[PDB]
């Protein structure tokens, strides 16, 4: 479902995304703040099941967001893994890993983990 | 608080 | 950086996956189990950070694979986070996220959760 | 706060967790489905702060589950890990880790993460 | 079994546990850094799969270290999530969670995930 | 629906 | 042996 | 080097 993916989402946290679903199943657009200045904007990619199951099952995705953009580098990335759930209250559940720069002696507290929930209202 | 981008960060800490 | 991270990289696991930095953070390329063996390769994209600190620390990144291409469909999809790491013994240290996509009721076991170790050789 | 967490958690998915918090920091209790039959119970043994941060901070906290008891066994085990936070609407907001036991072949996939939020109510 | 997971076990950072597997699922012992230094000793509780399959299969457990002990606290709990594979290159396999006690504004980056392996040598 | 203790199962199935 | 792309598979199952 | 039990701390920082 392109077409249900494609458009603006927001989590808990106060963070926006919009994206664009390809039938190819690339998924390309902006993860940025709430007010959305151009300094908070970052580039997202990903990918998606564009043929999925028929059963009622979601669509698997993920995307990565590297969190540098022309204006500031906080040396990290994130990658959100989850699924799309279309309906009248359609989200993206998502559980994500944020990996920082890390020097050897500090490798072993490199990786945050934690979970995210998208809607469009 | 958020000095992150992730946690919707909007003005450097 | 761009020209350490671009080339052909091996997990532990028998999987290769290769792999083109671009100048701006962007990760392409194809993630493959068997060489010359059209149904086994899958579209990878990413992204890293192209400015990296300069005290010893590794290169934050991340990529997304949805597995299905042309001739198969796994219905999911797995999302890499790690950091690369140069020098004469280079690698890609990771934590990976494997969801796939589920009935509402099965939500809750949707998502694998694993470690590779890439490496040059 | 031993008090606070001494008691019965429900989380969302209908499962029910009476725990025992002692002063030495210990959690023992019983994991069990709302029903409360005997073939659904388990054993669940943890550890929490027992002397938490005054700033405001929540209370961290982990426990075990074995899914053996003496009717059934699921041949896994679960580890929650999170925070106990205190007040009107306490709650203990986790991230856990099932393993199931598999053979070397299947290790990859042996382990699933997920999180659960557990209310008094 | 219980028999294969009783003692020493050394992971590859420099962390020794003694652990005592009890004939109903138990686990108990100690989590050190240095022997002989009793600042560094803290406490540890689990479960494991007393009855595991006979098929070639590891053994799920688990276990949980809170950071505190008579003379140190760090506010924060790990939880270890994993198989015992026995034979001559026995091993434990694990994945952990190490939450942190946090505000409620810190409460997104309150949890890293890794993985440890640990030896008998 | 439900087949692993996690997920609240009651009856095996 | 493997029957998902990620643990290497090469031939369907 | 290591501040935190985990990574093995022997000495406090």
């Amino acid at each position: 479902a392109e077409a249900g993916i494609t458009g603006t989402w927001y989590n808990q946290l106060g963070s926006t995304f919009i994206v664009t679903a390809g039938a190819d199943g690339a998924l390309t657009g902006t993860y940025e703040s709430a007010v959305g200045n151009a300094e908070s904007r970052y580039v997202l990619t990903g990918r998606y099941d564009s043929a999925p199951a028929t059963d009622g099952s979601g669509t698997a995705l993920g995307w990565t967001v590297a969190w540098k953009n022309n204006y500031r580098n906080a040396h990290s990335a994130t990658t959100w893994s989850g699924q799309y759930v279309g309906g009248a209250e359609a989200r993206i559940n998502t559980q994500w890993l944020l990996t920082s720069g890390t020097t050897e002696a500090n490798a072993w507290k490199s990786t945050l983990v934690g979970h995210d929930t998208f809607t469009k209202v | 608080r958020c000095c992150h981008p992730q946690c919707g960060m909007v003005e450097e800490c």
